[PDB]
Order: structure tokens, then C-alpha cells, then sequence
């Protein structure tokens, strides 16, 4: 049984480079070749370059020429990807991928079945900023049941955590996974449904938990009818 | 290049239904070198049968592997909840290794129509410089649900991102969040924005419309 | 550097097997016809014999 462990996630600015480590453990290392998936936020898998690591049969994706670079270091036993010239397309989470089966020879062309956790990459050229939670009132624009909500935007880690009249309101809420702005900043919005008789009878509250930035608020929800 | 392509896109089953997901390559290609991967929840990619034939470690007896030349196939013929997500089918075969798009399996449920709703951007939001109009559907069963953004009548593209939840545990429903962003000079531009949506369950395509004030 | 394994030596097992069945009719002349002759490892002592 071989294992492979990976590197902690990293957030670089647009343009520059990040460098990535993959450790097995456990296994023959020259032999069978490491390939590395990537998987961009939302989209399919995509293979991105394979390499054996001491011999040298390397080749690289059609996308990854003039900006990849897989190397090794055998005293450590752990190889590298690096990545250049970064952009928003490459944020996303990559997986050191490997087959494990007086053998000397190389494999190249082979599956893989171990997978390492992964590591998350992101390209955002920003820091450390607290949230912006704006309103998302209910209105005549249904039927018995409305839904009212809050809209986090322009914050960062993004380990937010969103709860409705502190833990009172559970059901009906669906918070929605956060994306990547074209700026570099994430958002989502948490939404819930009520009955329209308590509108201007119950009062709702968010309450928004963004850890790094130290940030707790608790906005309220009036609605205005237009 | 190499590129493979799976058929079934969504394809529903209940318990000790019987499915057949299907992994077309483009050229010929040997019966050695496909090989189908289990994926659940965003975790950890599972081998679950090499060679298109046979059955890795400890996968279990509902996966059968065939396939010859050009088309392969994947046979579930019993499953529990356990095995539920996207399945892969990968070519290791040449230089350029290629994965298949990837194919959700869903609990076959009774059609259910989505619940629409819109929700017009804040103006503590408009006083930022941009808008965010949201078009959310609630509670539908049957995937593949259409959303198109109309800004006075003229569909939209490129600014309307989508988010959608997981297939629910209780109903086995599932719920889309629809942003159509905007700045505040182009959200000024119109004054009609609505959301039609295409569906199976739902008999007509259902528009829901707000004006600007 | 890299991995590590014993070092060995390989002998063709066909040709071997051809070379004791040479051998064994030679001795045979010394030591009788239609008769069974062994041989096993090393007995004991250096590490040289
Ligand atoms: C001295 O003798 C040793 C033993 O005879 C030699 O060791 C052998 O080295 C060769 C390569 O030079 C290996 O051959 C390859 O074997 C691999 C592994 O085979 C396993 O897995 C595949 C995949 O399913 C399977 O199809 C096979 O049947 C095996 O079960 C193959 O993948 C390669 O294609 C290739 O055939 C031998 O396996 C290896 N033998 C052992 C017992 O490990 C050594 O090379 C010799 N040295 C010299 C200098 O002559
Ligand atoms: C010792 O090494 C030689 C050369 O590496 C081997 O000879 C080769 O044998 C293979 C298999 O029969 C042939 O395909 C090659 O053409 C041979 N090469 C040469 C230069 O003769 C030989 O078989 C090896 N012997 C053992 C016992 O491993
Ligand atoms: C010979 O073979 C036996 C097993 O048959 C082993 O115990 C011994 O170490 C070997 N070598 C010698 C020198 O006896």
C-alpha cells in the first residue's frame, strides 16, 4: 500500500508562480510516472503534465508550455509542480495523481488509483478583508410562503459561516456555495423562506462569521414593498 | 489527441435499479487502457474498475465493466445510497492521459416543478456601484432546469452566474441560485429584468419579471 | 541516490539445465552408469569458500 501527501493551500497574486510538493510513502518511487490533475472551481477534471521522477520521461499539457515546470528532489523524495504567469483560469484545487501495481523499467501510460487530498490554489490579487453583508428584502415580487435573505460580498479565506437568528432558524435556509468574483474577492447569498404572515411579525436577523478578518454581523431584514 | 465523451448525462435510479453509463472514445482504442473512477461529494476520486473489465479492490459486485474499441460501458445493477455522485472514465492508454466530462447519478424520484422567485438588488448595494439580481428555483426533482435572464426582452450572457445545491437527503429535490451582476451605469441602461425558466415538470416556461422602481 | 535493492547475479535457467545434464553423463564414467548422483549448497567455514 503506497500513499501520497501533498502540500497546504496557498493564495498567489496574478502573474507570479506557485510551487507545489508530492510525497509518497510507502512505495517504489522511480518507477511508475506522477501525473498531476487539476480542477478548476465548478468545471471537470484536467490533466495538466506527467512526469517519472528520477528518469526523466516527462510531457507536459498543450495549455501548460512556456508556464509548467515538474521537477524532483530524490534526497527528500518529493516532486514539484510550478506554475508561472498565473491567472484567474488557474485558481482551483490540483491532485498529485500515481499507479501503484527487480522491476528497473518506467511506466508512463498508466492510470492512476492513488490520489493525493489535494491543495488549493488561488489567484486573487487582494488580502485579508472582512465581509459586506447586504440585505435581500421580501416584497409582493408569493402565495402564502416569501423568502427574504443576506448577500456576503467582497471578502476573503472564506470560511464564513452564516446563521439565521442565532441557530433559532434552521429549516428552509439554503446557503449557497461561495465564487470567485472576477475582482478577487468571494461572495455568496443564504436565503430562507417564510410564511408571509410573519413578515412584519417575526423579526429575522442574519448573523455572518468571517474568522480570519475577526468579523461578526448581524444585519436586519425590512422589507419595503416597493 | 485522444478525447472520450459520456452519454448519460444525468441518469436517475432508485433502489435496485439497474443503469448503464456509457464512455465513447473518438479513435479506436485498446480494450487495456479505460478505467472508471467513482466520485461522491467532492472527495476523493475511488478506482473503481481498471482495464474496462476488471473490478479493482474491494469494489463490489453491482459494477460490471465492458466495453470493446470505441464505446465502453459501466452496468450498475444494483446500488445502495452509498454510491451516488459523478462517475469518470479515463484513458491511460497514450502519452496524454484524458478524463471523461464526468456523470451525476441521482435518486429517481417523482417529477417535481420548481418554485420561482426573483429578488431585486438592495440600494444600500446601488450606492457600492453594482447590482445583483437574483432568479432562484426551489424544490425541483428533474435536473437539467434552463434559466435565461431577459433585460426588456433581450436575453443575456457572460454577467449570470449559477450556483446549485446537492440533491437533498429527504426529498431528493434540488435548488438553483441564478446572479445576473451588473454595474450601476448598466443597471440604469433598462428597467425590465426577468428570468424565464424551461423545465420538464413545469408545463409552460415560467417568467418571473420585476421593473426597476 | 534513488532507490535500493541487492545486487545479484542472473544465469539462463535453459542453458544451465542443459550444462548439469552435460556434466552429470561425465561423472557418470566415474562413477557408475544408471546410478543417482546430488549436489547441494556449501557446507561451511570462510565466507570465500
Ligand atoms: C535478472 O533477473 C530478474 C528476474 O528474472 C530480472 O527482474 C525482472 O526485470 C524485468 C525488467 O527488466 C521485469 O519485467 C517487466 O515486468 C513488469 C512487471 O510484471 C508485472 O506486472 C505486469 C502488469 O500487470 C504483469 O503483466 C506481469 O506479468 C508482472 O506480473 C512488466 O510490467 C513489464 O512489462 C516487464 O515485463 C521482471 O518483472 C523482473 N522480474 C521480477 C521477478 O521482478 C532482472 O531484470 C534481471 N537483470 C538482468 C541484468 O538481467
Ligand atoms: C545477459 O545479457 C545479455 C545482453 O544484455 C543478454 O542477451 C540478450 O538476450 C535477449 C533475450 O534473449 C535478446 O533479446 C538480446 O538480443 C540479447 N542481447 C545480446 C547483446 O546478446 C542475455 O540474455 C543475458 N543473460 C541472462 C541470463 O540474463
Ligand atoms: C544451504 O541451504 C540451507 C537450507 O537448505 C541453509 O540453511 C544454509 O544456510 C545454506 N548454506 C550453507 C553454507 O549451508
Amino acid at each position: 500500500q503506497v500513499q501520497l501527501v501533498q502540500s497546504g493551500a496557498e493564495v498567489r497574486k496574478p502573474g507570479s508562480s506557485v510551487t507545489i510538493s508530492c510525497k509518497p510513502v510507502g512505495g517504489t518511487f522511480t518507477n511508475f510516472a506522477i501525473h498531476w490533475v487539476r480542477q478548476a472551481p465548478g468545471q471537470g477534471l484536467e490533466w495538466v503534465g506527467g512526469r517519472v521522477p528520477v528518469v526523466g520521461i516527462y510531457k507536459y499539457g498543450k495549455k501548460f508550455h512556456d508556464r509548467l515546470r515538474l521537477y524532483e528532489d530524490d534526497p527528500m523524495k518529493t516532486v514539484f509542480l510550478e506554475l508561472r504567469s498565473l491567472t484567474s483560469d488557474d485558481t482551483g484545487v490540483y491532485y498529485c495523481t500515481r499507479w501503484r501495481g527487480y522491476d528497473t523499467s518506467s511506466y508512463y501510460n498508466d492510470a492512476s488509483d492513488v490520489w493525493g487530498p489535494g491543495t488549493k490554489v488561488i489567484v486573487s490579487a487582494a488580502s485579508t478583508k472582512g465581509p459586506s453583508v447586504f440585505p435581500l428584502a421580501p416584497s409582493s415580487k408569493s402565495g402564502g410562503t416569501a423568502a427574504l435573505g443576506c448577500l456576503v460580498k467582497d471578502y476573503f479565506p472564506e470560511p464564513v459561516t452564516v446563521s439565521w437568528n442565532s441557530g433559532a432558524l434552521t429549516s428552509g435556509v439554503h446557503t449557497f456555495p461561495a465564487v470567485l468574483q472576477s475582482s478577487g474577492l468571494y461572495s455568496l447569498s443564504s436565503v430562507v423562506t417564510v410564511p408571509s404572515s410573519s413578515l412584519g411579525t417575526q423579526t429575522y436577523i442574519c448573523n455572518v462569521n468571517h474568522k480570519p478578518s475577526n468579523t461578526k454581523v448581524d444585519k436586519k431584514v425590512e422589507p419595503k414593498s416597493c | 489527441e485522444i478525447v472520450l465523451t459520456q452519454s448519460p448525462v444525468t441518469l436517475s435510479l432508485s433502489s435496485g435499479e439497474t443503469g448503464t453509463l456509457s464512455c465513447r472514445a473518438s479513435q479506436n482504442i485498446s480494450s487495456s487502457w479505460i478505467a472508471w473512477y467513482q466520485q461522491r461529494r467532492g472527495q476523493v476520486p475511488r478506482l473503481l474498475i481498471s482495464a474496462a473489465s476488471a473490478r479493482a479492490a474491494g469494489i463490489p459486485d453491482r459494477f460490471t465493466g465492458r466495453g470493446s474499441g470505441t464505446d465502453f460501458t459501466l452496468t450498475i445493477t444494483r446500488l445502495e445510497p452509498e454510491d451516488f455522485g459523478v462517475y469518470s472514465c479515463q484513458y491511460y492508454g497514450g502519452s496524454f492521459f484524458t478524463f471523461g466530462p464526468g456523470t451525476q447519478v441521482d435518486v429517481k424520484r417523482t417529477v417535481a416543478a420548481p418554485s420561482v422567485f426573483i429578488f431585486p438588488p438592495s440600494d444600500e448595494q446601488l450606492k457600492s456601484g453594482t447590482a445583483s439580481v437574483v432568479c432562484l428555483l426551489n424544490n425541483f426533482y428533474p435536473r437539467e432546469a434552463k434559466v435565461q435572464w431577459k433585460v426588456d426582452n433581450a436575453l443575456q450572457s457572460g454577467n449570470s452566474q449559477e450556483s446549485v445545491t446537492e440533491q437533498d437527503s429527504k426529498d431528493s429535490t434540488y435548488s438553483l441560485s441564478s446572479t445576473l451582476t451588473l454595474s450601476k451605469a448598466d443597471y440604469e441602461k433598462h428597467k425590465v429584468y426577468a428570468c424565464e425558466v424551461t423545465h420538464q415538470g413545469l408545463s409552460s416556461p415560467v417568467t418571473k419579471s420585476f421593473n426597476r422602481g | 541516490i534513488g532507490d535500493i535493492r541487492q545486487a545479484h547475479c542472473n544465469v539462463s535457467k535453459a542453458t544451465w539445465n542443459e550444462t548439469l545434464g552435460k556434466v552429470v553423463k561425465q561423472l557418470r564414467k566415474h562413477f557408475g552408469n544408471n546410478t543417482i548422483i546430488r549436489f547441494a549448497n556449501s557446507s561451511g567455514g570462510d565466507l570465500e569458500v
